[PDB]
RNA sequence: CAAACGUGCUACAAUGGCCAAUACAAACAGUCGCCAGCUUGUAAAAGUGAGCAAAUCUGUAAAGUUGGUCUCAGUUCGGAUUGAGGGCUGCAAUUCGUCCUCAUGAAGUCGGAAUCACUAGUAAUCGCGAAUCAGCUAUGUCGCGGUGAAUACGUUCUCG
RNA sequence: GGUACACGAAAAACCUUACCUAGACUUGACAUCCUUGGCAAAAUUAUGGAAACAUAAUGGAGGUUAACCGAGUGACAGGU
């Protein structure tokens, strides 16, 4: 019914490791609107990654994020009645929005103290696939893969 | 609550009924609207009909009543017991 | 749905306020605002045989200007100057001796193009039982031939003694009151009728004014050929 | 040749813009036809006051409309006057809505 | 043992002497003058 | 030669003052280091965003003064007063400034609260049963 | 009962704090603009006749 | 006031609590008012007392930056409730004003079925001002600025 | 119901207040029209008073009655 896509708002440069997705994640651990405690968060969890790994930041989160990010997205569509989840390939752009936005909510509910050493924990967990966000991306793999037969399925 | 310099309240034609009242032996009930007079060491014997907004309830003040409002110690409102809607 | 009083939308960008005046403080606002109310109103609803169409008032610190424009002046004037003391004395003890009256009694031009009068000649007709579609029909030929643009009559009430309430509008021409440039005068008269209250509603259009000043100069006050 | 009055500041103020502008015009035009060195006629930030009141008479609080009320305002400082400018002064006159604030 | 009394006989003796004192020095106001609109100081 | 530009943005203005020097540029915001004035974060460079693709080496001495906004209004306002000011020295410079868009005026400014709402464009909650 | 505790009003009590603010026009004691000594559906006539001087509609 | 619902505020917390230093607004309002500074006071405030009829004088900006501390607990969270002592307005504060200080420290550790708002300087959030007003648990209403996002593949379903 | 429920109410201690209990009044606390005079209403101090209100006081701006202060007086005023 829209039939238009207005502008969406492109930005990408980034100073500290020129990664796009640097700036995104940030806004993604975005609360109260504050962007120095979030820039502050991130930066000190990088900054804590290279005490632990021995490694280059911007690897090791890049590694973590492509390890993460899905492939198949389950979708809802009608018939009788609720939905026969149906998996679709979801494009680029939201596919790293949702590897990151999975990222930022398994985070905030570790046991671990300030978020700082939650983040690192869960992204340093996330470069060996074996987390919390893997759990969740596992998980709609293998819901996917059982309901392959409603795939292709559209209206 | 109630500043210093000012110090109490009293509407002045109690004390006066007060002060007589003391006086004569045989004191009576004091028939008063004036809930907003705080009990004065002189108030103690005697007793008040305070106008509870329909009667005059009687109050016989002590040697403890002193400093609080005569309207105080009489109520304004009756609740007792609800009644089941149902 | 509702609309918004066309009078009072076109207030500040076309057209100017017909009290003018800058009082000392809050409490002297409140005076000189009630009292132009009351002078206001004494002049409009009696006096009325006159046709009246607008009075402004003009104050300063000390010193009230009144410039009352009407269709026929000799029921002020009266007979040979008396109505107008009369009327004088009035004002006076309405403000008060401390002051000084200045009224001005101007003759109006064009007397057709006014909401106020044609409104007030509507509304003198149902008191007087005649027959509410030839009242109307008859003012608004008379003002058409006088030469203006479209004029719009609602009349809202008990209509003919009626138990049941009815409205009836009556366009002729176009009256675009959405539009901002135009100049369109507006008045509003109750009918007191033995059954009860009628409303009737008169919009004039008097052309295009693309004028942006307030005002500023007479508008149908002009007395053109 | 004499003064009696140094620094004449005349403030004008008014709930009209355009009243106000053409009323600075015809006295700067005055005052400079006498020997009188005008200073400027600046402008000062216009004072806006908002009442927002609920048009129905009862219910419907959520329609509430509202209204504006500015008093424009300029200042105006002169130098030297002298007997010379204070006739034109006078006869100056002033349209009602416009006010003045002569501070001497 | 004092049992309440003496204190709050004190503000007592206040109010009783502040109520002695009233003196009806009824007002309505605080600064006065500086109230005018000016004029062009003879017109 | 003295360069001068007039930024502006979230109702904060801006003078820059743009002087040819060779000893560092040594940026400068209301007399008082900016490392002190602005936030520890990119927002100090965002105020170099045209300053360095293009250069800083030619060493321009800086000489800002803001009066008005809060911190990020500040930094867009010199932003765009440094772009104006740039647009005085080798108009080249215009073209690829031009192109990223850091040289129009962002016309973005807080909205006015409206009757019966709670904010700029927020409404209260409804209730329908 | 209006008209009485209009007139009530107009005259002065004997406190200060009996006093209480009505509308000058009708006799309405709620929602009264001391700005102006007018209520607020008093200012609306006044507003939409031009007797109040100033008195436009606000854009903002 | 045995109860039920609607709209808001405060929270259940280390994106934080407490302490210290400190940077950056716009708009509006003000002579029974704004009240600077000074003195007293643990504080609300009192006294003195200029300045401002106002782009002049007054109405402390807070989030934000840095440092110290707390170490995940029904707590240095959370503030309810209760007792006492003060300050202001007012004839008058018990029914039924609010503020400060001390004392106590309910519930609540993210909230069932089901629902609401929002497409940029928007949502979220942090302060500031005004109206009615002697004073007012307006946390309401109308405004002003500081920081400041995420998403829109599509009309198969849903409401109009 | 949507289109009521931080709505009328942009401020309920007194006042507001329209409600209840009481203490008081009757062309009335407010108004006109008429026969008729103005040589006041206030405010405040006394006493009785919960305060209304009474009995005594300075007898009051002014302008000769302008406005109002009244008497007489029935049409009537009045009702949130
Ligand atoms: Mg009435
Ligand atoms: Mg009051
Ligand atoms: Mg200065
Ligand atoms: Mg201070
Ligand atoms: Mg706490
Ligand atoms: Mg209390
Ligand atoms: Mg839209
Ligand atoms: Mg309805
Ligand atoms: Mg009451
Ligand atoms: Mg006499
Ligand atoms: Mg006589
Ligand atoms: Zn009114």
């Amino acid at each position: 019914m829209r039939k238009n896509r207005a502008p969406k708002r492109t930005v990408l440069p980034d100073p500290v490791f020129n990664n796009t997705l640097v700036t995104r994640i940030i806004n993604v651990i975005m609360e109260d609107g504050k962007k120095g405690l979030a820039q502050r968060i991130l930066y000190g969890a990088f900054d804590l990654i290279e005490q632990r790994t021995k490694e280059k930041p911007l690897t090791v989160f890049e590694r973590a994020v492509g390890n993460v990010m899905p492939r198949l997205e389950l979708r809802v569509r009608r018939i009788a009645g609720s939905n026969y989840q149906v998996p679709t390939e979801v494009p680029q752009d939201r596919k790293i929005a949702l590897a990151l936005r999975w990222i930022a909510m398994f985070a905030r509910k570790r046991h671990e103290k300030t978020m700082l050493e939650k983040i690192a924990n869960e992204i340093i967990d996330a470069s060996n696939n074996t987390g919390a966000a893997i759990k969740k991306k596992d998980d709609t793999h293998k819901m996917a893969e059982a309901n392959k037969a409603f795939a292709h399925m559209r209206w | 609550s109630r500043s210093a310099k000012k110090g109490a309240f009293v509407d002045a034609h109690l004390l006066k009924k007060v002060i007589d009242m003391n006086k004569q032996e045989k004191k009576r009930p004091i028939k008063t609207w004036s809930r907003r007079s705080t009990i004065f060491p002189e108030f103690v014997g005697n007793t008040f009909a305070v106008h509870n907004g329909k009667t005059f309830i009687n109050v016989y003040v002590t040697d403890d009543m002193v400093g609080h409002k005569l309207g105080e110690f009489s109520p304004t409102r009756n609740f007792k017991q609800h009644t089941a809607n149902r | 749905g509702q609309k918004v009083n066309s009078n009072g939308l076109r207030f500040g960008i076309n057209k100017n306020w017909i009290s003018r005046w800058t009082a000392n403080s809050h409490a002297q606002t409140a005076k000189w605002l009630i009292e132009d109310e009351k002078i206001r109103n004494l002049f409009f609803v009696n006096y009325r045989n006159a046709q009246v169409s607008n009075v402004e008032i003009e104050r300063t610190q000390a010193t009230v200007d009144v410039f009352v424009y009407a269709a026929q002046p000799a029921f002020l004037i009266g007979s040979e100057n008396k109505n107008i003391q009369k009327i004088t004395k009035q004002i006076k003890q309405i403000i008060g001796r401390t002051t000084n009256l200045d009224l001005t009694i101007n003759e109006i031009g064009s007397p057709m193009l006014s909401a106020r009068i044609i409104a007030r000649d509507l509304a003198n007709a149902i008191e007087a039982r005649v027959p509410l579609r030839t009242a109307m029909r008859q003012s608004l030929i008379k003002v058409l031939k006088a030469g203006a643009n479209g004029i719009k009559v609602l009349v809202s009430g008990r209509l003919n003694g009626a138990e049941i309430a009815r409205d009836k509008m009556y366009i002729e021409g176009n009256m675009p009151l959405s539009t901002l440039r135009a100049d369109i005068d507006y008045a509003l008269e109750k009918a007191q009728t033995t059954y009860g209250v009628i409303g009737v509603k008169v919009w004039i259009n008097r052309g295009m004014i693309y004028t942006k000043g307030l005002n500023r100069t007479p508008a149908h006050i002009l007395h053109p050929q | 040749n004499a003064v009696k009055y140094p620094e004449l500041k005349i403030k004008l103020e008014s709930y009209d813009s355009t009243l106000l502008d053409l009323t600075t015009k015809k006295i700067v035009e005055v005052v400079k036809g006498v020997d009188v060195k005008i200073k400027g006629p600046l402008p000062l930030p216009t004072k806006k006051e908002v009442i927002t009141i609920i048009r129905s008479p009862h219910v419907d609080k959520a329609s509430r409309e509202q209204f504006e009320k500015n008093r424009h305002k300029r200042l105006m400082i002169l130098v030297d006057v002298n007997q010379g400018a204070i006739d034109s002064l006078k006869r100056i006159k002033i349209p009602v809505g416009v006010t003045l604030r002569f501070s001497k | 043992v004092h049992g309440r009394a003496e204190k709050l006989s004190g503000k007592f003796n206040a109010g009783k002497a502040f109520l002695e004192n009233k003196t009806p020095k009824k007002a309505k106001g605080k600064t006065e003058e500086y109230t005018k609109h000016r004029s062009l100081n003879e017109l | 030669q003295s360069y001068y530009g007039l930024g502006r943005r979230k109702s904060s203005s801006a003078k820059v003052y743009l002087t040819p020097t060779q000893d560092k540029g040594k940026i400068t915001v209301n007399r008082r280091d900016p490392s002190e004035y602005f936030p520890n974060k990119l927002v100090i460079q965002d105020m170099e965003q045209p300053l360095d693709l293009t250069d800083l080496k030619k060493n321009f001495d800086i000489n800002v003064v803001v009066k008005g906004g809060g911190f990020t209004g500040q930094a867009g306002a010199i932003r765009l007063g440094i772009v104006r000011a740039l647009l005085q020295f080798n108009p080249e410079l215009k073209k690829i400034l031009k192109s990223k868009k850091l040289t129009t005026r962002d016309k973005r400014v807080k909205e006015r609260k409206k009757f019966g709402l709670y904010g700029a464009r927020r409404a209260p909650q409804f209730t329908k049963r | 009962a209006k008209k009485s505790l209009k007139v009530k009003q107009t005259r002065i009590p004997k406190f200060a704090v009996r006093a209480y603010t009505r509308c000058q026009r009708c006799g309405r004691a709620r929602a009264v603009l001391s700005h102006f000594g007018v209520c607020r559906l008093c200012f609306r006539e006044l507003a939409y006749a031009g007797a109040i001087p100033g008195v436009k509609k606000a854009s903002w």
